DNA sequence: CTAATAAACTAAAAACTATTATTAT
DNA sequence: TAATAATAGTTTTTAGTTTATTGGG
């Protein structure tokens, strides 16, 4: 697949930098180190896994192997930590502007063939399997090197050497009083408005972002059969799955050193150790007990080679859509051991949309597993306005309940309303219908988990508020109602009885 | 690219969670 | 509760001959008091079991008066059974040479149901009945045994070897018995027990009567004997000024066994030799043993683990309002896809029991929704303990009443993404058209419904829903062969599980020439496993 | 646990090879702490890890009571891990060294605790019996070859049964690659035919196994497997003593003829350990044999040249048996060797 | 372009290689127009696995050096990626510049030739 | 009571808690009455297996060993259990460098 | 050790960084031979706070300890002494500290 | 007069690289 | 005499307990 990321942000040390025409605005320097530890975090919240680094240039000092002058690098290519975030923290604000100025530099000449050298060559200092470029930089200026015509030729040359050799990089627009005025040095050097403002893309990157997003990987590598010989390799995912707190990690009182876990059995009446062999599986049914071993429990266990084996062909409104198991799966063609499999898939969803029929299919996910009842549910490829598929092809995965999975339901009768009251709470419903849309639901629960996690780490003066959605606007409502309430209560119920007990 | 996560390479840019807007 | 049942078999010989092609209903009918025995006593409820038996060689019975009560012998009476039936079961039934009435069995069975009941707080009382009606009867007391049971209400499921209404197969999809082979005693009985039935019950007690070998396919011998589990007596929130109490039931859940498998010495064979625990212990600093209550939680913040403790998480962590459940949202039902539909138990939520203005309320929400398409989002919390969730709930009439099924729903955490190619653009697999027609034959060869003639219902070849788990019969089986001998290798998987687990065979056979036909026209090679 | 655990167990591997005798001061704790640690549930470690198997087989040390009691601990530990793994029809077929590991702690340990007073001894017999493909590299069979080969005397009086089919396997064992595979097929080989020796010494009926496969493979010889059979042949003169005691100098006088027949290779040392083992089981020696017999031996001596160690080792061995044979008559002794070294 | 077993790729690297040497045996240049067919042919596809990369390049290299000069950068990020004979390949690739001395010092200093030089192999 | 003649000391380190417990309670049981191991009387020393002579000298305090008491492990007092009666402390005895 | 006073008495040394950093803190300490933890335990007699932030409110909520100022052990650093226990250096503190308290007038 | 049970919890197995013995001569 | 083909080693679900948490009688 695509390993490792690298993302590397770049600013000039300047005092256009350190200030800014409305006072009460933000410096470009505080507003990037204030945006810049925003995607951290947010990073290390969702895909911790990659590589990150800080790297200064303009100074009064530099920090680098290559001891290319005012070059100052401050944090090399790393997954983050908090000690990073902490260490680029102290540095925001009026103060930490102003500690930076005192033990820093800031402000002198340099070129940009040599700062695109260094970060290349600090890229080319990572042994991972690198996945993307992103060399973020941010400046106010758009003729740095205007100059030395020389300049902006070698700089320019070495952008042409670093696209050559599948580097990728991207510009910030800051603040301009005077407009940042893009295709100026750009559009060209670099792979519209002029620009007066800033806010292009880090708006998006202020905004808190906290997920996983796991990456491509297949959920099992599978060999579907239809009756005894047909081999078609076939490929299974999920859309979705449960998003859980990450595990605890015991660790060790004083030290905090995460301890090893130790488990062992030993004899009560001999009090020696016993051994894994001497383990028996017992379970007391009646009088006698039953004595056995795990290996032929899960023998036992044992019945199926894995496979999907298709037990025919169903309509899928004979099916009664309530019947649910689990998360729904979905399946892709495949063409790594067998070739042309998705010739089949092709076909056969084709076959299956004309004719809207499910595929009953057993299936079998792992050795040693017991067997299940599946039926195939095809799905079409659905685009969105700029042609972006919204809808993945290919087929859900629905699970039937067995008989004993149906719970026994307590007798119900069918009661009748007035059709007026059900004109009412439709007027109702049409009072406050509106569109479910899935990317405005999460689960602020962990949200808060992780939020008291930042404050604890970083030591936040506040555990971060988390912002439910799940608790309704009560008072919308009930203005947009208000008399209806009391009339579907005189309506319905009898004017003397409370709903509580 | 536009409608893809800016801050994660292959994947799309989410909408922060707005709740529900009644009509 | 406890339930009185008793469970009453013929031991003459009629069903006793050797049926040449076909299990004879002696077999059929000891191969489903096997199966109804060992789910009965692995499930160790608190229902006790009498032994009653007709056609005995001997004759033991608590209203014997000779020629009637006759060749009726009874082993022992309404207690619990143990692994002695079983092996009696599986020995003493034998082919038996005596043959007299079940009406004399019956009366004789609830005779000791109605004298063993007192002392005994009993949830219901049951009784079932196996026989091929292959013996000549005198229809005496059967009007007589109608009305005891209208003077006791005592549930009665039948079951007989013959199909109440092809390929050899047991439980699965075929003809349990043919039309040609029942007699003129067989239909005599068949005429017989329908009336019975229907004087007790009616129609739905006619489908109460199932075949021998496709009763292990259902759990409708069960169905007498189930008891409902908990449910979320709770309040409806609508704002703040509408609530309705309700007493919400969990539909559907993937059943999982209570008991599992314990650790026991080779020698001891208990618990109590066994010491297992768990020792930790500075690894760094040379195995420094560990205090339990010296030992912290953390968790991986960035490159780096924080040190982090419990009770600090719990006291400044989110926290949830007792069993909050309150709707959220109004949106058409187009909007949601079957595929979101998360949660894995499925909950039926109902209002309180017997609130009449809250039964009316709600169906008339019930039939709004059904005229608008409409369903509305519900945030769930089950109680301060549990985390508090949100789905979508909504309504569903049958023939005899309504109900509402709620489902919960995810979240962007929840939701994975992918980037899939688009099979319509893949000219590299894009099949030819006599290959879509050979498709298109085998999936006419393989469906699995036709349009039913003179009804506008579907027919279903495959009522999988009413077929319960297999896993657990095998693992039942192999239980009770251990227990009797712990000495053999285990059984395979015996025929007839595949039998109501696998397909008729008439699709296959109509689907095999297709098979080839697809085959053949569509070149593949596959690579090593 | 990694790569680490790798060369660390070869490191103890080695030292226990190399220092004998005086760093076995120290050994006995180290070992059961590596015991311990076995017997721990949580089996973290990886399928080659679990070499610390046969690691625990120790013999630089007189082995005191110790792990003397342990034994028995072990020898459990030991069946249930090969029951629980190599049943090739339990869904478990993966032994990448597992079975290896059994093979050089069995061969480490049972050198010197094993008795053939047990059901345990037909039990481990058999699933050495159980020994289908491993690529060219056949680390399992040349193990449990290498095993049987090393301890056939403590695998004796139980196989008397499928004889046959070890027969056919060892023979087809010494017909693949990997070298290594086809010398420890040998070694089984003569081990085998060593314990079905002494079993037709003390047998009564040890004709049937007799009519059965020796005058068979001899008659169906008619490259190294020929000189195996040739071996054998030889060798087997215990019954032929028992029984049809004129059958002993009568098959003598064959195989000297086709002495003389391949007189006038890689043959004779065959020839030379067979006329000493039948000279071991003779008594009575037709004399007009014994100049050819000195002839044949110093011409056998002139071919030590053009010889791999190999053979130059078996070479000697043989011209030891034989003259250690010769031993038993003493006038015959002395003549015979006075003529050979003269010759020589 | 197909690399499955290393002699096929390994022969057509060759025989490019002397091919563009011994065009019209170097009394002309007109098939230029196919060196960066076999340029891009390569890069594409190959700057993406890199595996083969290296080999090709020292295979082509031994006899055409100044086909690098579309890959100097290239073969410059590289560098710090390997550990053993590739390394001593990438190595002659940058000796099979022995024409474009342009700056290359700040360039070693950059990757740390010295430990690399370190490590004993003649 | 077959244990009634044992004085015999168990140290927490290197045993677990429950098994040091248990290994209390049942020479407690059988008569054999515990004693501090830098205490005199102390007819054996309850560690782990791989003690060292050194480490439980550092470990318990001790410039020298107690007099009479044997540095045995565990299994030689577990056996003694599982057959109740005594076994030698040989193959259970940790060397004692000068 | 030099100090003579800083044994027993657990110090939870985890927050010193009012304007002193953390280490310097400790290394002290330590030469004075004093007890280092940065998490309550049932040793920790007084636990030092530097900062003011969730852990203090935790340690209100959960009042299993107190609130030391850094003031008392840089005196104790200085003068080689034990200065004893006034409110002063005190915001949070144990309900056991607030009868030992009320012996000196209430709190 | 004594319960499913939601959440927490550890366990177990697949997926994806992942170099590393391994035959030919 | 010197190659390439099996091939383990980290995430990551997921079942498998376990629990501690209610009202049932």
């Amino acid at each position: 697949y695509s390993g490792r990321d690298s993302l590397i942000f770049l600013v000039d040390a300047s005092k256009a930098m350190f200030e800014s025409q409305s006072e009460d605005e933000l410096t470009p320097f505080d507003m990037s180190i204030q945006c810049i530890q925003s995607v951290y975090i947010s990073k290390i919240i969702s895909s911790d896994r990659d590589l990150l680094a800080v790297v200064f240039y303009g100074t009064e000092k530099d920090k680098n192997s290559v001891n290319f002058k005012n070059i100052y690098v401050l944090q090399e290519l790393d997954n983050p930590g908090a000690k990073r975030i902490l260490e680029l923290d102290q540095f925001k604000g009026q103060q930490g502007q102003k500690r930076f100025q005192d033990m820093m530099g800031h402000g002198s000449d340099y070129s940009l063939s040599e700062v695109l050298w260094v970060c290349a060559n600090l890229f080319s200092d990572v042994q991972f399997k690198m996945s993307h470029k992103r060399i973020m930089l941010f400046t106010n200026e758009d003729n740095p090197h205007g100059n030395d015509s020389a300049k902006a030729s070698r700089a320019r040359t070495k952008a042409g050497d670093l696209r050559d050799t599948g580097i990728f990089l991207d510009l910030m627009h800051l603040k301009k009083p005077g407009g940042f005025d893009i295709s100026l040095f750009y559009r060209d050097i670099i792979s519209l408005r002029v620009h007066f403002e800033e806010s292009s893309k880090l708006e998006d990157l202020l905004r808190k972002v906290r997920a996983k997003e796991t990456r491509k990987r297949a959920l099992s590598r599978l060999k579907l059969k239809l009756n005894k010989d047909i081999v078609i390799s076939v490929g299974i995912y999920n859309l979705v799955q449960k998003a859980l707190k990450p595990p605890p990690i015991k660790l060790y009182r004083e030290t905090n050193e995460p301890v090893k876990t130790k488990t062992r059995t030993f004899n009560t009446s001999t009090g020696g150790l016993l051994l894994p062999s001497d383990t028996k599986r017992s379970q007391i049914y009646g009088s006698r007990q039953i004595i056995l071993e795990k290996e032929e429990t899960e023998e036992l266990k044992r019945f199926d080679d894995p496979g999907l084996m298709l037990m025919g062909f169903k309509p899928l409104v004979l099916l009664k859509k309530h019947h649910y198991l689990r998360p729904s799966l979905f399946v892709y063609p495949e063409e790594s051991l067998v070739i042309g499999s998705s010739t089949l898939f092709s076909a056969l969803l084709i076959k299956c949309l004309e004719k809207e029929v499910a595929a009953l299919c057993r299936y079998t996910p792992r050795r040693n597993i017991p067997p299940y009842f599946v039926a195939l549910v095809p799905q079409e490829e659905e685009l969105d306005d700029q042609k972006i598929q919204v809808t993945p092809p290919g087929f859900q995965l629905v699970f039937l309940p067995f008989a004993d999975d149906k719970r026994k339901m307590p007798f119900t009768e069918k009661i009748m309303a007035t059709p007026e009251q059900v004109g009412k709470m439709k007027a109702i419903v049409e009072k406050l219908r509106f569109t479910y849309r899935s990317d405005s639901f999460e689960n602020p629960v962990l949200q808060q988990h992780f939020r008291n996690l930042e404050a604890l780490a970083l030591d936040l003066m506040e555990p971060e508020q988390a912002v439910d959605l799940t608790l309704p606007k009560v008072e919308a409502m009930n203005k947009r109602l208000g008399s209806l309430v009391d009339e579907f209560k005189e309506l319905v119920y009898p004017p003397d009885y409370n709903p509580e007990g | 690219c536009p409608g893809e996560s800016l801050i994660n390479p292959g994947f799309k840019s989410k909408k922060p969670a707005g709740g529900v807007d009644f009509d | 509760n406890k339930a009185a049942v008793v469970l009453c078999m013929d031991v003459g010989f009629t069903m006793s001959n050797s049926i040449p092609g076909i299990e004879s209903p002696f077999e059929q009918a000891k191969k489903v008091i096997t199966m109804f025995v060992q789910r009965q006593v692995f499930a160790e409820n608190k229902d006790e079991i009498a032994l009653v038996l007709f056609g005995t060689d001997g004759t033991d019975n608590p209203l014997s008066g000779g020629d009637q009560y006759q060749n009726i012998t009874v082993h022992r009476h309404l207690m619990l059974p143990d692994f002695d039936l079983l092996e009696d079961i599986e020995s003493k039934i034998q082919p038996g040479s005596q043959q007299a009435d079940f009406l004399d069995a019956l009366i004789v069975s609830m005779d000791v149901i109605q004298h063993e009941t007192i002392g005994k707080k009993f949830e219901k009382r049951h009784i079932e009945i196996f026989t091929d009606l292959s013996s000549r009867f005198s229809k005496s007391q059967l009007d007589i045994i109608i009305h005891s049971l209208k003077k006791c209400d005592i549930s009665l499921q039948f079951f007989l070897p013959f199909s109440l209404g092809g390929p050899f197969r047991l439980g699965g999809h075929g003809p349990s018995f043919p039309l040609k082979g029942i007699t003129e005693q067989q239909k005599e009985g068949l005429e017989i027990v329908k009336m019975v039935m229907i004087s007790l019950e009616g129609e739905d007690g006619l489908d109460e009567i199932y075949s021998f070998s496709e009763s292990l396919r259902k759990l409708c011998v069960f169905k007498k004997i189930e008891r409902h589990s908990i449910h979320w007596p709770c309040r409806l929130t609508i704002g703040s000024n509408l609530s309705i109490r309700i007493a919400a039931y969990k539909s559907i859940l993937q059943e999982r066994v209570k008991k599992t498998w314990t650790v026991v010495d080779a020698k001891t064979l208990k618990k109590e030799d066994i010491q297992k625990e768990t020792v930790y212990c500075l690894n760094d600093d040379d195995e420094t043993e560990v205090l339990k209550e010296d030992i912290i939680q953390g968790f991986r913040y960035g490159s780096d683990i924080v040190p982090f403790s419990k009770v600090d998480e719990e006291q400044m962590k989110y926290k949830s309002e007792g069993k909050c459940f309150s709707v959220l949202g109004f949106c058409k039902s187009s909007q949601v896809q079957r595929r979101f539909f998360m949660g894995n138990q499925v909950l039926k939520v109902f209002a309180a029991r017997d609130d009449e203005a809250a039964a009316v309320a709600l169906s008339s929400l019930i039939h709004a929704l059904d005229d608008l398409d409409m369903v509305a989002i519900v945030r769930y919390a089950y109680d301060k303990r549990a985390n508090p969730q949100v789905g979508v709930a909504f309504p569903h009439i049958k023939h005899n009443y309504e109900c509402l099924v709620y489902v919960q729903l995810p979240f962007m955490e929840d939701l994975r993404q992918y980037m899939f190619s688009s099979l319509k653009n893949s000219k590299k697999y894009a099949p030819t058209e006599a290959q879509l027609n050979a498709v298109d034959a085998l999936i006419d060869s393989m469906s699995l419904a036709k349009k039913d003639e003179k009804t506008d219902t579907l027919e279903d070849l495959f009522p999988t829903t009413k077929i319960p788990n297999p896993r657990f019969q095998r693992l039942f089986q192999c239980l009770l062969h251990r227990a009797l001998h712990p000495r053999e290798p285990l059984p395979p998987i015996q025929q007839h599980i595949w039998n109501m687990l696998n397909p008729p065979a008439e699709v296959t056979t109509k689907s095999q020439i297709p098979l080839s036909k697809i085959k053949t026209l569509f070149p593949l090679i596959e690579a090593k496993k | 646990c990694k790569i680490p655990a790798l060369d660390l167990l070869i490191k103890l591997l080695q030292t226990f090879r190399s220092s004998r005798l005086m760093d076995e001061f120290k050994i006995g704790e180290l070992f059961s702490k590596f015991y311990g640690e076995l017997a721990l549930k949580k089996k973290i470690p990886d399928t080659v890890l679990e070499k610390v198997y046969e690691l625990l087989g120790l013999l630089g040390e007189v082995h005191p009571s110790e792990m003397i009691n342990n034994a028995e601990n072990l020898f459990r530990a030991f069946l249930g891990e090969l029951k629980t793994q190599m049943t090739s029809a339990v869904r478990e077929p993966k032994l990448p060294v597992l079975a290896g590991c059994l093979k050089g702690l069995s061969s480490l340990l049972c050198n010197f605790t094993k008795s053939m007073e047990e059901d345990p001894q037909t039990s481990r017999e058999i699933f050495n019996f159980v020994l289908q493909i491993d690529l060219k590299r056949y680390a399992v069979p040349s193990a449990g070859l290498r095993l049987f080969a090393l301890h056939a005397s403590q695998f004796s009086t139980c196989l008397l049964d499928n004889y046959v089919s070890l027969f056919e396997v060892l023979l087809k064992w010494c017909a693949h690659t990997n070298v290594e595979l086809k010398k420890a097929a040998l070694s089984a080989l003569e081990s085998f035919l060593k314990q079905v020796s002494n079993m037709v010494a003390k047998n009564a009926e040890m004709h049937k196994n007799k009519l059965q496969y020796f005058m068979e493979q001899f008659y169906g010889i008619i490259n190294k497997e020929l000189s195996i059979a040739i071996r054998g042949y030889g060798l087997f003169a215990g019954p032929c003593k028992v029984i049809n005691a004129k059958d002993v100098d009568f098959m003598y006088v064959e195989l000297i003829q086709r002495c003389k027949q391949m007189f006038l290779v890689y043959q004779m040392p065959s020839f030379l350990q067979s006329v000493a083992s039948v000279l071991l089981y003779l008594d009575t020696v037709p004399e007009v044999y014994t100049p050819v017999l000195e002839h044949l031996v110093v011409m056998q001596i002139d071919s030590f040249p053009q010889y791999s160690p190999k053979m130059q080792l078996v070479c000697c061995r043989a011209i030891v048996k034989v003259f250690l044979a010769l031993a038993a008559k003493g006038p015959v002794l002395r003549n015979c060797i006075s003529t050979v070294v003269h010759q020589g | 372009s197909f690399v499955r077993y290393k002699e096929v790729y390994a022969a057509a690297a060759e025989v490019l290689g002397l091919i563009l040497r011994y065009v019209m045996e170097r009394k002309n240049i007109l098939e230029e127009s196919l060196c960066e067919l076999v340029a891009k042919q390569l890069k594409q596809h190959q700057n993406t696995m890199e595996d083969k990369f290296i080999v090709c390049l020292n295979k082509v290299t031994k006899s055409f050096p100044p086909l690098a000069d579309r890959f100097m950068n290239a073969v410059f990020f590289l560098l710090p990626k390997f550990h053993g004979v590739l390394k001593t390949l990438c190595l002659e690739v940058v000796l099979c510049r022995v024409e474009g001395m342009t700056e290359l010092y700040f360039q070693l200093k950059s990757k740390d030739f010295v430990q690399v030089m370190r490590h004993r192999d003649d | 009571e077959w244990l009634s003649s044992l004085r015999a000391h168990v140290v927490r380190t290197g045993i677990g808690r429950a098994r040091a417990e248990l290994f209390e309670k049942q020479i407690v049981q059988h008569g054999g009455q515990l004693c501090p191991a830098q205490g005199p009387g102390v007819t054996h020393i309850v560690v782990d297996e791989g003690m060292d002579y050194e480490r439980a000298l550092r470990l318990l305090r001790l410039p020298q060993l107690p007099p009479g008491a044997q540095l045995v492990k565990s299994a030689w007092l577990s056996l003694c259990l599982q057959e109740r009666r005594l076994v030698d402390v040989a193959g259970f005895s940790i060397f004692i460098p000068s | 050790k030099i100090s003579n006073i800083f044994e027993d008495v657990e110090f939870c040394v985890m927050s010193g960084t009012d304007s002193q950093p953390k280490p310097d803190l400790e290394n002290r300490i330590a030469e004075f031979g004093g007890y280092i933890v940065q998490n309550p335990g049932p040793d920790t007699y007084c636990v030092i706070a530097g900062s003011e932030n969730i852990r203090v409110k935790n340690i209100i909520l959960s009042n299993k300890h107190d609130v030391v100022k850094p003031a008392w052990l840089l005196e104790c650093f200085k003068t080689k002494s034990f200065v004893p226990w006034q409110p002063r250096f005190m915001i949070h503190m144990c309900p056991s500290t607030k009868e030992h308290f009320a012996r000196e007038y209430d709190c």
